[PDB]
């Protein structure tokens, strides 16, 4: 009942998916064999539990990267859709010519995984935003399945370009090309930056060797805490749609932010207690979010706080009311009590409390503005355009894409100023 | 009709008996509440020890 088909894609998608299935298997008390010791797994002969996830890419090396790692033997080999040609870090390659004439097999797999369910609820994708195969195949699959299954919902945990210094040089192009496919065909899209994760892992946990494994672990923990209020009992249970309705006021302001709590170092853990005022004090902090956009530069159109464990709901409600009435400026007004709460009844594996924070803020628009600069400064000189043109891409689309992005940021700029 | 038992003659007995019963129940409830509170505190201490380990 209310199942989830987790699709991944690209390098970031595959790695985050590996760590995410590791964390999930840890939660439900499973070992890498796949035996216990419906929302995520599927039963198989002999009491085995196989994840309901398809893994796709154009480069068969990332398979041997994820498969050989621990908690790897779970994913059924009938799902590794790995084209044996290459990706190349280019959008039109993985969306029109090369990573497009393969999508039929991916649709076949998605259909065999969907029609075999009873009441499918929503798709949950994890992918990069500028990676060629990742972003390209992600947006193409989005278009296809959303034109195909409108009854269900869509959710994408994307990773934005590292704001300060980039990781690829053609990232603005593909980021804009993906954004123009998201706001037209999605229903829930959270954004994460590889930059604020560094500042967190270095100034919140006092780490010295932060490996991409640990950052992916943090992101995956956040992703699990998001939907943990669905597969578990709770004094007030939420889902993937109660958010989709209590958050987005208009069909496009659907770009959220993610925050996990609590995250503590060694000494800082020795000195602080686990009491929900402390978790709240850590939750709203700008240095505690997975999106490199200081919310202080904006407001929150809405913010849902999904707790876990066991606590008096009066404490939660008092903390919400105090943080809302006290920071009366950082919240917009024409939506009264713009903060939503929810309480599940299962703590993490080895804590007493837990908080996931999903926030539709009007502050991330700035990030988009940043991209709206770079792309614009990479188009009047037609820089790198001929590679994308070499796959039949009509430059016209690029234009409207940027235009689309304009409206998007313009939308937010119309609301953080709105008064009533 | 010279006398009507509908009047309460032994009101003092009713009052004192109700007082004693109420004190008894109050004592029982106080004890069980202190027990519950101490058990909650010890469970919190257990979580403290788990986290420290
Ligand atoms: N936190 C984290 N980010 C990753 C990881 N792998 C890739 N990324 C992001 O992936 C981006 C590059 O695009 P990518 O999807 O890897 O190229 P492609 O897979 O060949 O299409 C970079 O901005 C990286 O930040 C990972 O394992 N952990």
């Amino acid at each position: 009942m209310r199942e989830i088909v987790h699709i991944q894609g690209g390098q970031c998608g595959n790695q985050i998916g590996a760590k995410f299935w590791e964390v999930i298997s840890d939660e439900h008390g499973i070992d890498p064999t796949g035996t216990y010791h419906n929302v995520y797994y599927n039963e198989a002969t002999g009491g085995r539990y196989v994840p309901r996830a398809i893994l796709m890419d154009l480069e068969p090396g990332t398979m041997d990267s994820v498969r050989a790692g621990p908690f790897g033997q779970l994913f059924r080999p009938d799902n590794f859709v790995f084209g044996q040609t290459g990706a190349g870090n280019n959008w039109a390659k993985g969306h029109y010519t090369e990573g497009a004439e393969l999508i039929d097999s991916v649709l076949d797999v998605v259909r065999k995984e969907a029609e075999g369910c009873d009441c499918l609820q929503g798709f949950q994708i994890t992918h990069s935003l500028g990676g060629g195969t990742g972003s390209g195949m992600g947006t193409l699959l989005i278009s296809k399945v959303r034109e195909e299954y409108p009854d269900r919902i869509m959710e994408t945990f994307s990773v934005v370009p590292s704001p300060k210094v980039s990781d690829t040089v053609v990232e603005p192009y593909n980021a804009t090309l993906s954004v123009h496919q998201l706001v037209e065909n999605a229903d829930e899209c959270m954004v994460i930056d590889n930059e604020a994760l560094y500042d967190i892992c270095f100034r919140t946990l006092k780490l010295t060797t932060p490996t991409y494994g640990d950052l992916n672990h943090l992101v995956s923990a956040a992703m699990s805490g998001v939907t943990c209020c669905l597969r578990f009992p709770g004094q007030l249970n939420s889902d993937l749609r109660k958010l989709a309705v209590n958050l987005i006021p208009f069909p496009r302001l659907h770009f959220f932010m993610i925050g996990f709590a609590p995250l503590t170092s060694r000494g800082s853990q020795q000195y602080r207690a686990l009491t929900v005022p402390e978790l709240t004090q850590q939750m709203f902090d700008a240095k505690n979010m997975m999106c490199a956009a200081d919310p202080r530069h904006g407001r929150y159109l809405t913010a849902s706080a999904l707790f876990r464990g066991r606590m008096s709901t009066k404490e939660v409600d008092e903390q919400m009311l105090n943080v809302q009435n006290k920071n009366s400026s950082y919240f917009v007004e024409w939506i009264p009590n713009n903060i939503k709460s929810s309480i599940c009844d299962i703590p993490p594996k080895g804590l007493k409390m837990a908080v996931t924070f999903v926030g539709n803020s009007t502050a991330i628009q700035e990030m988009f503005k940043r991209v709206a600069e770079q792309f614009t400064a990479m188009f009047r000189r037609k820089a790198f355009l001929h590679w994308y043109t070499g796959e039949g891409m009509d430059e016209m689309e690029f234009t409207e894409a940027e235009s689309n992005m304009n409206d998007l940021v313009s939308e937010y700029q119309q609301y953080q100023d709105a008064t009533a | 009709l010279k006398c009507l038992d509908g009047e309460d003659l032994n009101q003092g007995n009713r009052r004192r008996l109700q007082q004693l019963q109420q004190r008894d129940w109050i004592e029982q409830q106080i004890r069980e509440k202190e027990e519950r509170k101490r058990q909650e505190d010890e469970e919190k201490k257990a979580f403290e020890q788990q986290t420290l380990h």
